[PDB]
């Protein structure tokens, strides 16, 4: 009985492959303000993949950038969860 | 067997890697607003009972010098693995104070065969760090 | 402010 | 006023993890697909989808190992690689 | 709203592009077997309530044109669409018979902004390919 | 028998 060395991982990204990541310098970075609000709102009550799941769409909903470079403004974030894990993760 | 087994003594450990100042050569912007995370990512994880460690302004010896340490502690006791990074990147890489290193390398420690007393157990990384220069225009709803 | 990183 | 990504809302669900070779058996079908069709028809009666492939990624890692005369390509392991840029939880039931 | 509205008229599309046999100049072996893996796939999402799509042997611009034309399609009665590659790959890249296609050139035409009849819906994509030539040594438990 | 794809 083998396992895959590479099995039970979890990759919790900020944003999309081959995509900036956005932060703002007084609230932090949009991932990890979402990340933190939806852990601790559902770390008792959700699995860690529905957690990941809310915290893509507070990121994709709730952001937008603002810069006064046309280039960079009114853009937009998804996060990428990149499961190898082989069960559920609950917290509780 | 459908669930990790998270009873364990200890939940484990949370390794929080915040880069927030680059030397000069690597022409990296200062990340303001990183400590803002690191200390929300200290009081969450916190409350879920990981044993948290703050490093700050790694170089990138000093980053594989950090895991190739942690993935050598005796992890029986713990339920599961996190590293936070929080830092300037590129696809597959995060960096360091002084410059690039490859995600894979950092991982590679913690491997099933690599990490015995975590087989088995989640190993979870989260990456506050871009992928590149693409930008999202977005559509409107 | 917002910025990439 | 209110926009999504362009990105938002797909989910890649990969055979396996970055960068490595995925397993085919020339007569029973892909490793990855056998046991995606199987969890389908099990629990998606039952299961949220990453649930669902959470159980696909446990029956590839424990279920299958190769088997070849090139000790190169012998009892080797896959995992497969959910990449979800989903904003809601996915039911097949209602 | 923590769930997608799966109660549309129609589940949605199932696009299954199964390619077995390749041409020489690619140097690719045939995928047998993967017949097999078409018909389990065509069986599941039928009873899934899909509308179940199976292509064979597309070379690139056949791959290409049948997913443009498949995104331009008016899906504002479906729930839900579901594209399922099976064929070599190698990291982020799939082939036709006659050679490769990047997966992002296949995936971009469903992005919320090109298909706007499935903005707001879950666009699900299979891949049965490798991503590289990197093999798992596995861990005795 | 066992392939790669």
């Amino acid at each position: 009985h083998k396992i895959p060395v590479e099995a039970d991982f979890l990759y919790a990204y900020s944003t999309a492959p081959g995509y900036y990541s956005w932060r703002n310098s007084k609230d932090g970075s949009w991932f990890i303000q979402s990340l933190c609000a939806m852990l601790k709102q559902y770390a008792d009550k959700l699995e860690f993949m529905h957690i990941l799941t809310r915290v893509n769409r507070k990121v994709a909903t709730e952001f937008e950038s603002f810069s006064f470079d046309a280039t960079f403004h009114a853009k937009k974030q998804i996060p990428c969860i990149v499961s190898m894990l082989t069960k559920e993760l609950y917290f509780y | 067997d459908n669930s990790y087994k998270m009873d364990y003594p200890e939940m484990g450990l949370c390794i929080i890697i915040n880069n927030k100042n680059f030397h000069k050569s690597t022409g990296m912007t200062s990340r303001s607003g990183t400590d803002v995370d690191a200390a929300n990512l200290r009081e969450t994880f916190r409350n879920l009972k990981y044993e948290v460690r703050n490093k700050n302004d790694l170089t990138r010896e000093e980053i594989v010098e950090l895991m190739r340490d942690v993935s050598k502690e005796d992890h029986s006791k713990r339920s599961s693995f996190v590293c936070v990074l929080l830092s300037h990147g590129e696809e597959g890489i995060i960096f360091g104070t002084n410059g690039p290193v490859d995600l894979k390398k950092i991982t590679n420690f913690f491997r099933g065969d690599r990490c015995r007393s975590l087989t088995g157990k989640p190993k979870l990384f989260i990456i506050q760090a871009c992928r590149g220069t693409e930008l999202d225009c977005g559509i409107e709803t | 402010v917002d910025r990439v990183d």
